[PDB]
Parts: C-alpha cells; structure tokens; sequence
C-alpha cells in the first residue's frame, strides 16, 4: 500500500 | 574481509544505545 | 517487531528489505552477505499452502534503508535479482525445515555509510556464542503486533534452551532451528512478527567486536505471546550448503 513510488527506471 | 563492522559505529569506535546488553549477556 | 524501538541510523547496514514491483509492497526481510549476495528465508519466496512461489523478476532488494515506505534518494540502493538458490530440503510441507535461501544481485551493491556485510559464523564463535541466556538482535519492519513502523526496529532478545522450545509447541523442531525470547515470568519481552521474515538474527562477538548473523527470522505462532518463542534458522548449521552454492555461482 503506503509506500512512495519508486523510480520507474528500477522496474 | 571487513564484515560485520559498521562504518558508523564499530569503525569509528561508537557504539550504539542497546549493544551493552548483549555484551552482558555473554557469560 | 513487536516490543523493540527505532533503529540508530546505521546500526544494521547489511538489512534488506524485498521488496514486490507489482503491486510495490514489502514482502521480507533478508540481509547482505558480500557485495553481490542476500540471505533470506526461503519461505519468502516458495510457500505453496499459499500459493506463493515468486521468481527473480518478481523482486528487488532495497539495501542502505530505515524508512519503511519512503523511497531514500541518495541513501538506500536498489537491485535487481540475478538468481534464487533455494535449500534443496527445504520443508515446507511439515515445519519449515532449512528455511533459508540466497539471492545472486544481478550488480553488485557499493558499500557505504549505511551499506555493509553481516559476517556469517565459524564453528568456534557459533559454539561459543549459541547459547541459552545469550542475546542477540532481530532487525525488521514488520508488524509492530498480531499497526506497521515508520522505520527499522530493533529487539535484542536472549536464547532459549532447547527443551524450553520444544516444551511450548506442538511443532517437531529440528537442529537446523534454534528459537529465542523471554520467559512469561522474565518481566520483558518482545518478538519477531509477520514481515519480519527472512531478517537477520546477529550477535556481537566479544572476541573480535565483529557482528555475525546466526539466525533468520523463520516463524512463530502469534507475535509475543506468552510462553511462546520466536524461530529461527540456524545458520552455522547450513552454511555448507551457503558456502557450495557461492562457491560454485
Ligand atoms: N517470531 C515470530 N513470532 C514470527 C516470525 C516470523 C513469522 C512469519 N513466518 C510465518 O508466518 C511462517 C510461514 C509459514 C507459516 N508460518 C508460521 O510461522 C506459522 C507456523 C509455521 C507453520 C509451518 C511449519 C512451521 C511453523 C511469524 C511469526
Ligand atoms: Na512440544
Ligand atoms: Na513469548
């Protein structure tokens, strides 16, 4: 749930 | 090599709030 | 953890967080080994009861963390998953038995500040340093009871003698497990929890001021019960299997 995006380069 | 010593601890001689506690466990 | 506090910045730089991509959640801990290998319970990865059994492209390690759901630009590292090398007799159809795993990092992770190797023990400090009374430290962020914490928490809790731990369950413990908290009657407590899975268990030798990782966070009935003691796998006990498979991959 809660968690802040992470940078779209590491998937 | 280096494990198991911590840069911001064991590598700079500090140690941490609770560490003492298992230290005083071991005997 | 349920019991413990917030962890120093810094005081468990070889804890890893697995991480899911899809849906993006927490699913493990694990801890770092070397550069470019993590330790975890294998039963993060393979449980069928629940129809769990993810592969390398399901994962990512978050290293360098102390925030459970920020993402900590600059501090944490984040990796992908070469390879899983599962315990080949892992039981999950019983009791969990040699619940342990490896993860091959696809790159390896620099070391830092806040990044660095658990060391993993030899026969002498595990003999001298496993015993009933002895402490060590379970490092998570997992549940804070049977909501979840804002950062890594940290609960140091005493070895439990063996019959102790076979006396409060039902379950056929084996030698590769090893189990750890206070007694009802102890006055403290405190345990490992749901999330907390696959997270190290270490202990500060007092012969060389090293920390070593002696037990992984593999299972318990409830979360700080009384009469009720947090499970682990023994990791002296597997490192042979540990030390094949870096050895040959
Ligand atoms: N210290 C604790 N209290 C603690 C620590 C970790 C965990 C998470 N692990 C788990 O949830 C594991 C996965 C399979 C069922 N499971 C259990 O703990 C329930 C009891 C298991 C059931 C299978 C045989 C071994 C004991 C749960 C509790
Ligand atoms: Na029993
Ligand atoms: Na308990």
């Amino acid at each position: 749930g809660d968690f802040e995006e992470i940078p779209e380069e590491y998937l | 090599a280096d494990c198991g010593l911590r840069p911001l601890f064991e590598k700079k001689s500090l140690e941490d709030k609770t560490e003492r506690e298992l230290l005083e466990s071991y005997i | 953890i349920v019991e413990g506090s917030d962890a120093e910045i810094g005081m468990s730089p070889w804890q890893v967080m697995l991480f899911r991509k899809s849906p993006q959640e927490l699913l493990c801990g694990a801890s770092l080994i070397s550069d470019r290998w993590v330790l975890t319970a294998a039963h993060c990865l393979l449980y069928p009861p629940w129809d769990k059994n993810f592969t390398e492209n399901d994962l990512l390690v978050r290293i360098g963390k102390h925030s459970r759901t920020r993402y900590e630009r600059n501090i944490e590292k984040i990796s992908m998953l070469e390879k899983i090398y599962i315990h080949p007799r892992y039981n999950w159809r019983e009791n969990l038995d040699r619940d342990i795993a490896l993860m091959k990092l696809k790159k390896p992770v620099a070391f830092s500040d806040y990044i660095h190797p658990v060391c993993l023990p030899d026969r002498e400090t595990a003999a001298s340093l496993l015993q009933a009374g002895y402490k060590g430290r379970v490092t998570g962020w997992g549940n804070l009871k049977e909501g979840q914490p804002s950062v890594l928490q940290v609960v140091n809790l005493p070895i439990v003698e063996r019959p102790v731990c076979k006396d409060s369950t039902r379950i056929r413990i084996t030698d590769n497990m090893f189990c750890a908290g206070y007694k009802p009657d102890e006055g403290k407590r405190g345990d490992a929890c749901e999330g907390d899975s696959g997270g190290p268990f270490v202990m500060k030798s007092p012969f060389n001021n090293r920390w070593y990782q002696m037990g992984i966070v593999s299972w318990g009935e409830g979360c700080d019960r009384d009469g009720k003691y947090g499970f682990y796998t023994h990791v002296f006990r597997l490192k042979k299997w540990i030390q094949k498979v870096i050895d040959q991959f």
